[PDB]
């Protein structure tokens, strides 16, 4: 078989007579009915330019014997046939030779009557099918020899009997014949403008979430043939199918054809763009419907590569391969998008991945990026994905690789922060995760990962419970979280506005337990830089933080080790804040509160201090009176 | 020339504001502005950025049609001179805002290989594709129907990628509602134009053959000089009216943009309704319309050259159609020519993505947490069916930015309706109350009556209303499911009776 | 005259929005009838109405009758554009009517309770200041929650007259409705009728109502 060339279809649409000349003979043979109707029928428009176009059509007309046959077809009266068809239809509502042989031997009007009766019977069958797809057999339409003239006569009937033969009805009924795709392609090619209308009719009359039924396969193949006929308008069908929420297989297939057509490796693949949009698109109905498609595709255990799902998965894996090499610079953002896309596929759709897929994902996630802002974001998404999907790591090999990667990170957590310049969102995130693990807030861990990933997916607590051993036992211990806490950057412009769980909460929690003094880490260097930085209004944590800090400066961690004592801030350091006005208002009010509370606590808890004999620096009158 | 790079920003702002009115104020002064632009890199270092962006805005405003070598000269000026990513982004934004889409695609391409989070990459890519599609559209030729269809198809082949990327860019935060929806309806508009142009071209596609064969041409039953194209003309007319009303939905949903984006949206709706009126009054019954464009027209009150050009195009189309109302029969001999020329004119003026698209201000919202008998899950709630239900719809209005920057909420017109879940579809209980929020908080008692077994859906729609008095349809549009049961006492009573 | 002006404005806007020749003609004929009725009725003071909208419209009326509505609307538009502003004469000492609902106060959170289907009587007490013919005009309006508004005419005996032009209204308003799950708000307001339509001239008050279903 041969379909109408896309160039031929576009030439017909643009009524480009000169291009009609360029068209080859078989294309003209396929397109004859419209052309001859154009050349013979009385011209609707009577412009001289159109007259010359008609002269060109006549120039092209020669070389076809079927022209005479089509003229004979047109010769037959149509009013009588129409009334007969109406009466027969009403009756329906209330030959020794095969149909092909009858079509052949009988004359043109008999051919019209036969084909018209057959099509109307098919239409009635479809109308009564109540949406149940079936198949109808007709040797006439299944005869390869008589295909051409069958289609020719059908085109004339459609042109001449609009009311009796609505185009969309003809299309949907025709779907049920063996070569309905080919008849439909030729018929639509005959009348260009109806292309989009037929596209709408088929999609509307299609099913919702079935790509395995024979009807679904036939319908999607017909639409694919139409798109191949008109590539320029293909993506309109894509938008239509996305809107109507039918035939997701067709929706993805169109995208596969378009991405094959276009080759732009510089940017992310339009496939990635589209699937990311559908899954993460703000809409909800589309999200649920597409998730249903993925669920059905995976639940179909049979491994058939002709499946659009499998084609799409192969395409995504191959796209990932080009990215995967450390890691190149410009590839960071593109890798991030694919990482999030697969995160969605496993989480918000339950796309069970194969072993090689898991291997490639592990490789990418463990890949070292450059310490740029994009690298910071990419490592954040990588670690969060590993947090969420523990099933990605099963064998001790991936376990060891992951542990190695995390160990490499922990030395570069704050180093990454400084190199990138931006506040280390992951740098505080790692501290947060470690604290949440040690204190068994798996719900909070889930909440954090969902937020950072940007998609609310479901996680089994046991999955994280497994990794808890990996996390709290060797990679992160008390004296390691202690190491991180002091080096974490201080929160900028702190206030009550910045909501969530800021590092101040974690510092306060650590000081509650007095880990800092146990593991000999100075903390004033941090608290002072934070208090120099706070602004208005006041975050509800600072005051309890200062209280616990001063209580630590005075009281020891343990009786057996009286030496446990944080260093109080230096008076010279205090002076700078009050020298004036480089600082804020709440900047120095907190420090005034701290100094007053400290002078008070010295006298209040002087018993244990006398027991220790580590009397700290009582500040000089020079400072105490210079304070306004 | 003589301003020492401190007053230059102010002067350029003034000049842009002036040129926003009349075009001869920008058309002929192209070279000198670029002479100022080229020396920027060396004449200052402290605040190069602001004067750079200002000069970019003024040069784009002056450049009406397109950009010459001056374009590459700007590109280099940015490259060699200190040029922040933020800065180049603002120049690109202004370029896109003034319509010089040619520069936008180039600049955004340079941007794409930047930024860290994927959201911004997707947004930048979407904007680049939109700008490129607009540039492709600009290459239209006057009165040549062949090239028009190909150009439109190509520009649509690009908008679709753009929409995919933009829809991907959305998040639970700042879900790009207006940006996405406006552009999507723009693609809908262009598809309508493509369908219409195809239909009018197909006019010559043996249309007369159908009507004469079906019935005698004289006293045509299908239509006065009936033709197959009549059905398509009805179809497209209906589609265009529907699209016009969809702009109505977008407009009455924004409520947040300044007085500029709103006028732009109204303008697009006017274009759509214009094509609809033209097709309906010229192809369909012209004598039925028989309406004269007897109204004040062309008064120079427009606030932007874009609006002025559109108003000129509208006047041209009207003055053509009024003349061509009765000349020929509905057979559409030259009517196709008028329609095609109107389409070409409408597409000629490229576009202008308006402010609200970029950067949102005056964030206002309605929380509207109704407090009926609360239902933790979607499990329906019960009511004995014989007595009544009371809702207690509670609502609080929340302002992020300056509360009343442009429009200040005056009243909230809560509209409650119910429908029968299992099946006028049982809208017996459909009522409304206009509660005025006194400080920030408004409660309203609503009573719902219903005596049917099946479940019921309860819908509440906010419909804020501002000082002047407008619908301004917004609001979460929350739903609550309510179950309905009857006492077995009454069940047995009905059974016995 | 100002009401006629507003009618003209309404006509012009409606014609602007609508293209139907038959509706246009109908509305134009109604408006012309209104103009004629006005000039007949206020035959007097027309000379005082110098250079007024109505004055020039009446002066140019016949050709308006002859012409088709399509141009009549444009004529009316330009006519209003060029119309002048009348000088309103200030009267002698006057007052604007005013009602104040004293009981029920309406701020009492305790609901009035009663069995379903039966009725509860709400005492209504109001002061009406500077009203002519209070007994034939003032009417108590009760808006139930569900959107239904009931109008109540008080008896001619409900209106005491303690002093000059300062009447008191004392009456009962009868409320009733089927059973409600929780307390609701019934709004009580005082309306003024005219000879056709009504004008609120008072602050609506809220009363808590609770119909419980029948007992044993």
């Amino acid at each position: 078989l041969q379909f109408v060339s896309p160039f031929a279809f576009e030439a017909m649409q643009k009524v480009d007579v000169v291009c009609l000349a360029s068209l080859s003979d078989p294309e003209l043979r396929l397109l004859l009915p419209c052309l001859v109707r154009m050349a013979l029928c009385a011209p609707a428009d009577q412009s001289q330019s159109w007259a010359q176009d008609k002269k060109l059509i006549l120039r092209l007309l020669s070389g076809v014997e079927a022209v005479n046959s089509i003229v004979a077809l047109l010769s037959v009266d149509f009013h009588a046939l129409e009334q007969d068809a109406s009466k027969e239809q009403q009756l329906r509502h209330k030959l020794q030779h095969g149909l092909t042989l009858e079509f052949e031997h009988s004359d043109s009007p008999r051919r019209l009557r036969l084909v018209l009766s057959e099509l109307l019977a098919i239409m009635n069958k479809v109308s009564e099918s109540n949406g149940e797809f079936f198949f109808k057999s007709s040797e006439l339409f299944e005869s390869p020899v008589y295909l051409e003239e069958a289609a020719d006569v059908l085109c004339i009937l459609q042109a001449e009997l609009p009311s009796l033969l609505p185009i969309v009805d003809v299309a949907e009924a025709l779907l049920h014949v063996r070569n309905g795709a080919w008849f439909l392609c030729l018929l639509v090619a005959n009348v260009p403008d109806s292309f989009n209308e037929v596209c709408r009719g088929l999609i509307k009359n299609g099913e919702r979430q079935d790509e395995e039924s024979l009807g679904g396969r036939r319908r999607t193949d017909a639409l694919r043939f139409l798109c191949k006929m008109n590539p320029s308008q293909a993506l309109k069908v894509r938008g239509m199918v996305v809107e109507e929420c039918h035939l997701p297989g067709l929706g993805v297939a169109l995208t596969l054809d378009h991405t094959k057509n276009e080759a732009c490796e510089d940017g992310v693949s339009d496939l990635v763009c589209f699937v990311s949009g559908l899954l993460l698109g703000t809409n909800a109905k589309v999200r649920t419907w597409f998730g249903t498609f993925i669920r059905n595709g995976q639940q179909r255990k049979r491994e058939t590569s002709s499946s659009v799902l499998w084609q799409m998965r192969r395409q995504l894996l191959l796209e990932l391969m080009g990215i995967l090499p450390g890691l190149k610079e410009e590839h960071v953002v593109k890798a991030s998008a694919l990482l999030r896309l697969y995160c969605a596929l496993m989480g918000i759709a339950g796309l069970k991945p194969t072993e090689e897929e898991a291997e490639q994902l592990l490789q990418l996630m463990t890949s070292r990026p450059p310490a740029t802002p994009a690298g910071v974001r990419f490592v954040s998404l990588s670690f969060c994905m590993l947090l969420a999907f523990s099933t990605l790591v099963s064998t001790p090999e991936q376990e060891q690789l992951m542990v190695v990667w995390l160990s490499w990170m922990i030395k570069e957590e704050a180093y990454f922060e400084s190199t990138s310049g931006v506040s280390a969102s992951f740098g505080e995130m790692l501290l947060l995760v470690a604290m949440y693990f040690h204190s068994n807030q798996l719900s909070a861990i889930i909440d954090l990962v969902c937020s950072t990933l940007g998609m609310k997916i479901v996680i089994k607590p046991s999955s994280l419970s497994r990794m808890k051993t990996i996390f709290t036992q060797e990679i992160f211990t008390e004296q390691v979280v202690t190491a991180h806490a002091v080096r974490v950057p201080v929160t900028s412009n702190l206030s009550a506005n910045i909501t969530g769980f800021l590092p101040i909460h974690c510092i306060y929690q650590l000081l509650r337990s007095r880990s800092f003094t146990k593991h000999k880490v100075s903390i004033k260097d941090w608290i002072y830089r934070q208090l120099c930085e706070t602004s208005t209004p006041l975050h509800p944590q600072l005051l309890p933080l200062i209280d616990v800090y001063i209580n630590s400066i005075l009281t020891p961690a343990s009786k057996s080790n009286p030496e446990a004592t944080n260093q109080p801030v230096t008076e010279q350091e205090i002076l700078n804040i009050f020298q004036g006005q480089r600082f804020s208002i709440t900047a120095q009010l907190l420090v005034l509160y701290y100094i007053l509370s400290y002078e008070e606590a010295l006298l209040a808890n002087t018993k244990t201090l006398a027991a220790m004999q580590r009397k700290p620096k009582s500040y000089s009158s020079s400072l105490m009176d210079q304070i306004p | 020339h003589s301003a020492q790079d401190a007053a230059r920003i102010l002067m350029c702002h003034c000049l842009a504001a002036i040129a926003m009115q009349l075009p001869v104020l920008g058309d002929g002064m192209l070279g000198d502005l670029m002479e100022l632009y080229k020396v920027i890199g060396r004449s200052a270092t402290d605040k190069q950025q602001e004067l750079l962006v200002s000069l970019a805005t003024v040069i784009f405003v002056a450049s009406q049609k397109a950009l010459s070598v001056e374009s590459k000269a700007v590109i280099k000026q940015q490259l060699e001179s200190v040029s922040n990513g933020w800065t180049v982004y603002r120049i690109a934004r202004q370029a896109s805002r003034m319509g010089n889409h040619d520069m936008a695609k180039e600049l955004y391409q340079s941007l794409l290989t930047q930024v860290a989070s994927e959201h911004f990459y997707f947004w930048l890519n979407s904007l680049k594709e939109f700008s490129h599609a607009e540039q492709c559209l600009t290459g239209l030729q006057e009165e040549n129907y062949s090239s028009a269809l190909s150009c439109i198809a190509e520009s649509l082949k690009f908008y679709h990628k753009g929409i995919a990327s933009l829809t991907a860019a959305s998040t639970p935060l700042n879900p790009l509602s207006f940006q996405c929806e406006f552009v999507k309806l723009r693609i809908d508009l262009l598809q309508a134009f493509s369908q219409l142009i195809c239909t009018c071209n197909s006019l010559k596609t043996s249309p007369p053959p159908a009507i004469a064969t079906t019935i005698a041409m004289t006293l045509g039953n299908d239509l006065q000089r009936c033709g197959r194209i009549s059905n398509q003309m009805k179809q497209s007319m209906e589609e265009f009216r529907s699209l016009a009303s969809r702009y109505g939905d977008l407009y009455q949903a924004s409520f947040d943009a300044d007085s500029a984006t709103l006028r732009n949206v109204e303008l697009q709706q006017q274009s759509c309704l214009l094509i609809s009126h033209a097709i309906e009054a010229l192809i369909l019954d012209p004598e039925s319309a028989s309406f004269q464009e007897y109204g004040s027209t062309g008064t120079a009150h427009a606030d932007s050259e874009y609006e002025r050009r559109m108003m000129s195009v509208y006047n041209h189309v009207l003055e053509e159609v009024e003349s061509l109302n009765r000349k020929y029969t509905p057979v559409s001999y030259m009517h196709t020519a008028c329609l095609c020329n109107a389409i070409i004119a409408l597409l000629k003026v490229p576009l202008s993505f308006q402010r609200y698209f970029f950067q949102k201000l005056q964030s206002t919202s309605i929380k509207l947490a109704l407090s009926p008998s609360p239902r933790n899950p979607a499990e329906p709630i019960a009511v004995q069916n014989n007595q009544q239900l009371a809702l207690k719809v509670e609502g609080v209005v929340q302002h992020g930015s300056k509360p009343g920057l442009f429009r200040k909420i005056q009243s909230v017109c809560l509209n409650v309706s119910s429908t029968l879940q299992s099946k006028i579809d049982n809208m017996t209980n459909e009522m409304e109350q206009r509660v005025e929020p006194h400080n920030d908080y408004f409660s309203t008692q609503f009573l719902l009556n219903f005596a049917i077994l099946g479940t019921h859906n309860i819908t509440v729609e906010s419909s804020v209303k501002d000082a002047n008095g407008i619908v301004w349809k917004t609001g979460p549009r929350t739903t609550i499911f309510v179950k309905s049961l009857e006492d077995p006492y009454s069940q047995q009573i009905r059974l016995q009776q | 005259h100002m009401r006629l002006q507003a009618k003209a404005l309404q006509l012009i806007v409606t014609a602007r929005t609508t293209r139907g020749l038959d509706p246009l003609f109908g509305m134009c004929e109604k408006f012309l009838q209104e103009v004629d009725f006005f000039q007949r009725y206020f035959i007097a003071d027309l000379p005082h109405l110098q250079d007024s909208f109505v004055d020039k419209l009446l002066d140019l009326m016949p050709r308006l009758m002859t012409s088709k509505p399509a141009e009549v609307v444009k004529i009316l538009q330009t006519m209003l554009r060029q119309s002048a502003f009348l000088h309103l004469p200030l009267p002698e000492q006057i007052h604007k009517a005013s009602a104040t609902i004293i009981e029920p106060a309406g701020e009492s959170d305790n609901p009035l309770r009663f069995t379903s289907g039966l009725v509860v009587a709400l005492d209504v007490d109001a002061t009406l200041e500077h009203v002519q013919d209070p007994q034939n005009t003032v009417k108590v309006q009760v808006l139930y929650p569900d959107g239904q508004a009931q109008m109540i005419h008080p008896k001619p005996a409900d209106f005491r007259n303690p002093g000059p032009g300062r009447h008191r209204l004392i009456t009962q308003v009868y409320l009733s409705h089927t059973a409600w799950t929780e307390a609701c708000q019934v709004e009580v307001r005082l309306l003024l009728a005219y000879n056709e339509g009504t004008i609120p001239f008072s602050k609506p008050v809220k009363v808590y109502i609770m119909p419980k279903p029948a007992r044993r």
